[PDB]
């Protein structure tokens, strides 16, 4: 649920 | 502020469109500059029209502005800059020449002159071959070896206008910037005229793809 | 899931080699192409400033993109700021100036070869003039959703702080609530999709026009072959960053247990993405040097 | 060919026969010239902008 | 003695030139103006830009009133500069748009124009009809006009391709009287501030005097070696600078009939457009093919100032009868206002 | 060069009529082109300006959105609608062309004018010395004139224009910025002054010498008039 946003730390800035 | 120079600066505004708009009317014709020896007056009647010769004339919607300058005989180098934004020098060359002296060789030079000229480094030159008619008759009969002492091949029109084309070019030390348009004279019309209006389009889509980055 | 997401360091090492090697790349051909427009006033005629533009675009996302794309990368934080509410703007609006104006260039080229004769200037367009300011303009209002989209909020990851800035996944605005929904599309909808849809098309009537005469067949066939390289080059380059964000609207659901091990390979797909997409930028100053010869003596210069 | 020729010989002797003055004399009324008119010259000497009708 | 005696008397009576040239040259300009203090640095600004023109231009040229002047380029029009106020004060359309030479009547009334045709035609300024309209045509020459400068409101002076010089009358438009010195391509002319005297410049490195009134070259100068193209009278009348293709500027005095100075810098190797002193003749504004206008002193000859501001070529400048301000012109279509 | 100009006449008060100007022997495009009115007892009123590109267009203060005018350079043809005018508008009418530039000489020309009968601040005035003074043949007459605001400019030119309007005849122009004469004026008239009174002196008077002296001022434009000085044989 939540933990997408685990993605979004090692995720570029785009 | 002011009391007449407000009436003098729309004078000026006045003026400055009627140069902008004749600027435009002159960017949108182009312009052409005729070189030979001697052989240019058949030329100059095929495409329809002291000191110099300007000849105005449209084909295709197109405004073709031709100028004749070899009838100055004065020095070449001190107003060769002033043809520097031309589109295409068209050089007219007499191919019967080589049988008369000798004449051909200072053709050649001349050539040499504006191919390699500063000016014209980026202009492309218009080769053009007179006298088809005189030629073909009267090179059975001489040698072509008479001003081509290296020259040995047979004695044929189709030979002997390769290496003219070998030859002319050649003499064109920038291969890459410039663009040769050789062709030959042919007495009926319609024919010449298109060879002409086919060859600047070529230089303006070159120089359209140049400036585009492209070229 | 059993496979909690990290990215591997033998992925990490040579990631950060090759942003390097096109961020000096970048550096080092945007200020020669800058510099020579600038210095000479011969180029600065219409389609000049038309690349000039996209080379100062070029000139952009790769001094606010890539930079901190490796520092986020070898950091695996944010401490940098509250500020990311720009990087993410500016660096979009960089992508809006730089996908449209390549658009752009092709209106000019299409010009260039339909019209052998309307081209014909003294000086600027007022076309080119009009359109310069409008390319911009269009960008900076289209990357408005991004502007205040993004925020900083602190999750907690087995005791840890960590500060993650994202889109919101609740937003107030009803239409920036679409917008997220509609991320994926409308980033490849407008960015991909249409340059595809109008650049490829126009350069596609050239070939009908231009080439539709030993040295005249010979030279205009490489010109086709060189512009069509050159969207060939761009769909190549920025593939791989707008394919991994689809997958990440079609395939990825919330029940498999193996979420963590899809987003690896995601994860990763975005990494090379941006180094791809970064490419892209550098590409126009390298294909102004393979063609162009006019460019030899201002490059060599 | 005999004109050409002849017509060159007789002017460049009437330009011989011609005066002539010495250098340092032509030099120092040259500078004579340049000192007595070097306060009427607006290119060495600057003109003050309320004076300049070319001042922005 | 056939032709041979003719050569005989050629290269003699032209050692006895050189050699009372050489016995006359007591000292030299540059070993007695060493007292004189420099000039020091010179700086000017742009303070006028003209922008009408749409073609490269070639020459120019500035009103008794120091105020109005008048511009030529290949695109065949005639522009009349308001320097003052910035405006253009008329537009003649020339028949011929090649375009070498330009004049201004010191009268004001008339202009002068023409180029690579032999005509160089003069427009009336002050017509009842209010438009600039051809007056005379001046076709008797046969290469292409080069510079023809107004003498007065009925006389005017050219100067052709070919190695002939023309004084024409307005009324008449023929050739009244004709020089045939020269034996290359004459290309500027200057006047005597006197209205009597007049010295031009040929592609043979050779600058001859011509008397209006008489009509036969009173002294030549070979101190050159390549094709000169810029000359100009001194303010006093006695002396004149003479601009080559070799970026050498040399001062011929009228007197000691021998070259008094030499202006060439290293660095420079670029030709030479148009020549132009000051008002007092202490500063000497010569237009040079590298994008620059050099600033040189008649007498110490020092860098005294670099005019870099067009980025073509500087075909022409002039100097105002005030030394008010210099208008400078180039291929850029560009005019500028140094002072 | 003539300027011929018709649709005059009698007109009842409160209609419309238009005035056509015909302009030959010169560029009638280049020039700009001007309106004005003489009263049968007093003296001449600016009406209207129009420039040469028809980019300026100028109306007097009494006259102001009342008239249109419009001019035809393919036809050569200077256009002058008076709509709704009243009794006082009954004068004759003259077009004068100018042109301005450095050295130009405005108002140099003046048209034959039509006679047009009706059936029954922020300006500057010029006051004139005297409507009248007597005159001799081979004497020299000096007439002065005023103005409410000085009349140099920031560009050192002084804006006073002479003219000379003979009896039954077209006015002609004088001397113009205060400091030139125009073509054909005899070298006889000069003018002198300080910016704000001048004065005109005329020397050996002949007899085509005779009729109203007139002032106009250009360094605003209400384009006012002066009384006039008529001149006694």
């Amino acid at each position: 649920d939540e933990e997408a946003v685990y993605f979004a730390h090692l995720d570029i800035i785009w | 502020l002011s009391a007449e120079d407000k009436a003098a600066v729309e004078r000026s505004k006045m003026i400055d469109r009627n140069l902008r708009e004749d600027g435009e009317k002159a960017a949108r014709e182009v312009k052409l500059l005729l070189l030979g020896a001697g052989g240019k007056s058949t030329i100059v009647k095929q495409m329809k029209i002291t000191g110099i010769v300007e000849t105005h004339f449209t084909f295709k919607d197109l405004h073709f502005k031709m100028f004749d300058v070899g009838a100055q005989r004065s020095e070449r180098k001190k107003w060769i800059h002033c043809f520097e934004g031309v589109t295409a020098i068209i050089f007219c060359v007499a191919l019967s020449d080589y049988d008369l002296v000798n004449r051909m060789h200072e053709s050649m030079k001349l050539f040499d002159s504006i191919c390699n000229n500063k000016w014209f480094t980026d202009t492309s030159i218009i080769l053009f071959l007179n006298k088809k008619d005189l030629f073909e008759e009267k090179i059975k009969k001489s040698p072509l070896t008479i001003c081509y002492p290296e020259y040995a091949g047979s004695n044929t029109y189709e030979e002997a206008a390769a290496y003219i084309q070998c030859q002319f070019e050649d003499l064109n030390k920038r291969k890459d910037t410039k663009e040769i348009y050789t062709h030959f004279t042919c007495s009926t019309d319609t024919k010449n005229v298109q060879f002409v209006f086919d060859a600047v389009t070529d230089v303006i889509i070159k120089n359209n793809l140049k400036d585009c980055g492209l070229f | 899931c059993q496979g909690p997401i990290e990215i591997k360091e033998t992925f990490k090492y040579i990631n950060t080699v090759v942003s390097c090697l096109v961020f000096v790349l970048g550096i080092i051909g945007n200020s020669t192409l800058l510099r020579i427009i600038y210095k000479n006033k011969c180029m600065r005629n219409g389609p000049n400033i038309l690349i000039a533009s996209l080379a100062l675009g070029d000139l952009l996302h790769i001094v606010i993109d890539i930079p901190i794309n490796v520092y986020k990368l070898l950091a695996e934080d944010w401490p940098f700021g509250a500020m990311c509410k720009l990087v993410p703007f500016i660096q979009k609006a960089s992508v809006g100036i730089t996908v449209l104006s390549l658009c752009a260039l092709s209106i000019d080229r299409y010009r260039a070869v339909a019209s052998w004769s309307r081209i014909k200037g003294i000086g600027v367009p007022k076309w080119t003039a009009v359109e310069i300011v409008l390319i911009w303009v269009v960008s900076v209002v289209l990357a408005v959703p991004e502007a205040i989209g993004f925020d900083i909020i602190t999750m907690d990851y087995k005791g840890s702080y960590l500060r993650i800035c994202l889109l919101h996944p609740v937003q107030k605005t009803a239409f920036m609530q679409f917008y997220k929904t509609a991320k994926d599309w409308w980033l490849f909808s407008f960015y991909f999709c249409l340059p595809l849809a109008i650049t490829a098309f126009f350069y596609t009537l050239m070939t009908c026009e231009m080439l539709r005469l030993n040295d005249h067949l010979k030279q205009r066939r490489e010109v086709a072959k060189t512009v069509f390289c050159l969207v060939l080059v761009f769909a190549l380059c920025w593939l791989p960053l707008h394919l991994s964000r689809i997958l990440k609207l079609t395939l990825y659901n919330q029940n498999d247990p193996n979420r963590c091990e899809l987003l690896s390979f995601l994860l990763v797909l975005d990494y090379i993405g941006i180094n791809m997409a970064s490419l892209n930028s550098c590409i126009n100053p390298i294909a102004l040097y393979l063609v162009s010869k006019r460019f030899k003596n201002c490059f060599k210069s | 060919s005999i004109a050409q020729a002849r017509k060159l010989v007789e002017q460049l002797k009437m330009e011989a026969n011609i005066d002539r003055i010495k250098v340092s004399k032509a030099a120092a009324d040259l500078m004579a010239y340049c000192e007595a008119h070097a306060k009427e010259d607006p290119l060495l000497t600057p003109v003050p902008a309320s004076e300049n009708p070319f001042r922005e | 003695s056939e032709l041979d005696q003719l050569r005989q008397e050629a290269e003699q009576l032209k050692n006895q030139i050189r050699d009372a040239r050489k016995a006359c040259a007591d000292a030299t300009l540059s070993q007695i103006t060493n007292n004189i203090d420099p000039v020091g640095r010179i700086q000017m600004r742009t303070r006028r830009t003209l922008r009408g023109h749409l073609a490269k231009i070639y020459a120019m040229h500035w009103g008794t009133d120091s105020r109005l002047l008048v511009s030529a380029s290949q695109d065949g029009k005639l522009i009349i500069w308001d320097s003052y106020t910035t405006n253009k004060v008329h537009a003649i359309p020339l028949r011929s748009s090649w375009v070498m030479t330009c004049a201004y009547a010191p009268s004001g009334n008339y202009v002068a124009c023409g180029g690579l045709d032999n005509i160089c035609s003069i427009y009336n300024l002050k017509t009842r009809e209010g438009n600039v309209r051809v007056s005379r045509e001046l076709a008797g020459h046969t290469g292409y006009l080069s510079c023809c400068r107004f003498l007065d409101d009925n006389q005017i002076v050219t100067s052709s391709g070919d190695t002939t010089c023309a004084l024409w009358d307005i009324e008449t438009g023929q050739q009244t009287t004709t020089f045939t010195g020269h034996t290359g391509d004459v290309m500027s002319l200057s006047l005597a501030p006197d209205t009597r005297l007049f010295v031009s410049g040929a592609c043979d490195a050779s600058a001859k005097l011509w008397d209006v009134r008489e009509g036969m070259c009173r002294q030549t100068f070979t101190g050159h070696e390549s094709d000169i193209n810029a000359i100009c009278f001194f303010p006093n009348g006695n002396a004149f600078a003479t601009g080559s293709d070799d970026a050498t500027c040399r001062l011929f005095d009228l007197r000691a009939d021998q070259e008094l100075m030499t202006y060439s810098h290293d660095n420079i190797i670029c030709g030479i457009t148009s020549v132009s002193f000051s008002k007092s003749g202490r500063l000497l504004l010569a237009g040079y093919d590298d994008f620059n206008c050099n600033v040189w002193d008649a007498l110490k000859a020092d860098r005294a100032g670099v005019l870099a501001g067009h980025d073509n070529r500087v075909s022409c400048l002039g100097v105002t009868d005030d030394g008010m301000a210099v208008a400078t012109g180039s291929w850029d279509s560009f005019l500028k206002i140094w002072n | 060069v003539q300027l011929v100009e018709s649709g005059g006449g009698l007109v009842q008060p409160g209609g419309s009529r238009k005035l056509s100007c015909s302009a030959s022997g010169f560029a009638f495009s280049s020039f700009g082109m001007h309106w004005v009115r003489q009263a049968p007892e007093k003296g001449l009123e600016w009406v209207a300006y129009i420039s040469s590109g028809s980019g300026t267009i100028y109306y007097a203060d009494t006259v102001k959105g009342r008239f249109t005018i419009s001019r035809d350079d393919p036809k050569n043809t200077l256009f002058l609608q008076m709509t709704s005018l009243r009794s006082e508008d009954t004068a004759m009418y003259y077009c004068v062309r100018s042109i301005y530039y450095y050295g130009s000489s405005p108002f140099d020309f003046w048209g034959q004018g039509t006679t047009l009968t009706v059936s029954a601040s922020a300006d500057i005035v010029m006051t004139q010395a005297t409507s009248s003074v007597p005159v001799t043949p081979g004497e020299s007459v000096s007439i002065s004139c005023r103005s409410s605001k000085s009349l140099l400019h920031s560009n050192g030119n002084t804006y006073l224009y002479w003219f000379l309007q003979r009896p039954g005849q077209s006015p002609q122009l004088l001397i113009y910025r205060m400091s030139n004469l125009a073509s054909g004026v005899p070298d006889r008239f000069s003018g002198s002054g300080s910016g704000t009174a001048f004065t005109l002196t005329i020397s050996r008077l002949e007899a085509e010498d005779v009729g109203v002296y007139y002032c106009m001022q250009h360094l605003e434009y209400p384009l006012t008039f002066g009384a006039g000085t008529k001149l006694e044989l």
